[PDB]
């Protein structure tokens, strides 16, 4: 299996340097050409450069010749990107990915989310969100995940969720700390009986969070 | 860089109708180096069409795409609820490559309700010094929606944030949440929050409230 996998979330500050990381495996690295592209929130790609790891020649959209430089390791099947002198624009996801027949691009990596921000890295507190004291056959629950930076979180629960019964609401960012939110609607014979937990990560901090929506006593 | 212009730039369409999207180049480029992507909210593009009108592995044949010069479609033969998506033109005709802006594919449903639920405060959020009471409205349609939020009937704006998912990928449904945060001494000199609900499907607000005294 065709596999390219990129480096985790990281923010930076205004100024400095990023680089991020593309590992290839499951095919021969060196016979095909590796794509970096940029996406910011709500627009299209823009392509940034190529690089070719058969004779380690890149090649750059002249937007961002200067700012990107594009390395590969042969020794480790692993691409690299390089952006100087970072700014809040600089924002955005980025993708590799692999240029296949007449350069479409066949195979992507998951996306590196880059925050360049003069704000701190500070992990989510996780908040139960558990019904008033004033029952329906389903009950929704959640979990509110506030005072993090940077994206991304991720959310995945433990429950009896029905068709449709989960929903976690992109971020919104407010004075440099995100909130997020997600509902899960579950049978009201399933809770409080079974243990419903919302799973909070953060990869930019490293931390975890293992949530139990507790009933309000 | 040579522009591609992506029309429309949103649609919807029912179940089982015809879908065509067009992207128009600003210089020629040829159909060989012409493909289109799919993407979905959270995750990375897909490869959808090569060359023009091969389709990529693993590509529904209801799916097609046509086009040379400057001018270039993919047609979908029957909407189904797993094709709502962006869908983007690529050419790599000349270095630097270039991508449309888009055509966000949106699936039109019967209306649906929200199903309103509100929270209070958790007892460990009001450790920190502030106070969140959360409103989800789940699973609506259309998307368009209106939120107030009431403290002791007067209408409060300040320190709401909203949030909409994009349609769920089985009832192709919308839902939203709706944070009130406040500080704990401001929560604390009041009774009742209400969220309030205005959508097309009901004349009436879908409300909840939370006291502080049955809790
Ligand atoms: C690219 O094209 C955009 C749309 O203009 C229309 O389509 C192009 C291909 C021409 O046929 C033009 O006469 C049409 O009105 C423009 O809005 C845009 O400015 C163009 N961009 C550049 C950089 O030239
Ligand atoms: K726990």
């Amino acid at each position: 299996e065709v596999k390219l996998e990129e480096s985790g979330p990281e923010l930076v500050k205004p100024g400095a340097s990023m680089k991020m990381s593309c590992k290839a495996s499951g095919y021969t690295f060196t016979s095909y050409i590796i794509h970096w592209l940029k996406q910011k929130p709500g627009q299209g790609l823009e392509w940034i450069g190529y690089i070719n790891p058969y004779n380690d020649g890149s090649k750059y959209n002249e937007k961002f010749k200067g700012k990107a430089t594009l390395t590969s390791d042969k020794s480790s099947s692993t691409a690299y990107m390089e952006l100087s002198s970072l700014a809040s624009e600089d924002s955005a996801v980025y993708y590799c990915t692999r240029n296949y027949g007449s350069d479409s691009l066949d195979y992507w990596g998951q996306g590196t989310t880059l925050t360049v921000s003069s704000a701190k890295t500070t992990p989510p507190s996780v908040y139960p969100l558990a019904p008033g004291s004033a029952t329906n056959s389903m009950v929704t629950l959640g979990c509110l995940v506030k005072g993090y930076f940077p994206e991304p979180v991720t959310v995945t629960w433990n429950s009896g969720s029905l068709s449709s019964g989960v929903h976690t609401f992109p971020a919104v960012l407010q004075s440099d700390l995100y909130t997020l939110s997600s509902s899960v609607t579950v049978p009201s014979s399933t809770w409080p009986s079974e243990t419903v937990t919302c799973n909070v990560a953060h990869p930019a901090s490293s931390t975890k969070v293992d949530k139990k929506i507790v009933p309000r006593d | 860089d040579i522009v591609l212009t992506q029309t429309p730039a949103i649609m919807s369409a029912s179940l089982g109708e015809r879908v065509t999207m067009t992207c128009t180049a600003n210089s020629s480029v040829s159909s060989n180096y012409f493909h289109w992507y799919q993407q979905k909210p959270g995750s990375s593009p897909k490869l959808w069409i090569y060359s023009t009108s091969n389709l990529a592995s693993g590509v529904p044949t209801r799916f097609s795409g046509s086009g040379s010069g400057t001018s270039y479609s993919l047609t979908l033969s029957s909407m189904e609820a797993e094709d709502a998506a962006t869908y983007y033109c690529h050419q790599y005709h000349r270095s630097p490559p270039t991508f449309g802006s888009g055509t966000k594919l949106k699936m039109k449903r019967a209306d649906a309700a929200p199903t309103v639920s509100i929270f209070p405060p958790s007892s460990e959020q009001l450790t920190s010094g502030g106070a969140s009471v959360v409103c989800f409205l789940n699973n609506f349609y259309p998307k368009d929606i209106n939120v107030k939020w009431k403290i002791d009937g007067s209408e409060r704006q300040n320190g709401v944030l909203n949030s909409w998912t994009d349609q769920d990928s089985k009832d192709s449904t919308y839902s939203m949440s709706s944070t009130l945060t406040l500080t704990k001494d401001e929560y604390e000199r009041h009774n009742s929050y209400t969220c309030e609900a205005t959508h097309k499907t009901s004349t009436s607000p879908i409300v909840k409230s939370f006291n502080r005294n049955e809790c």
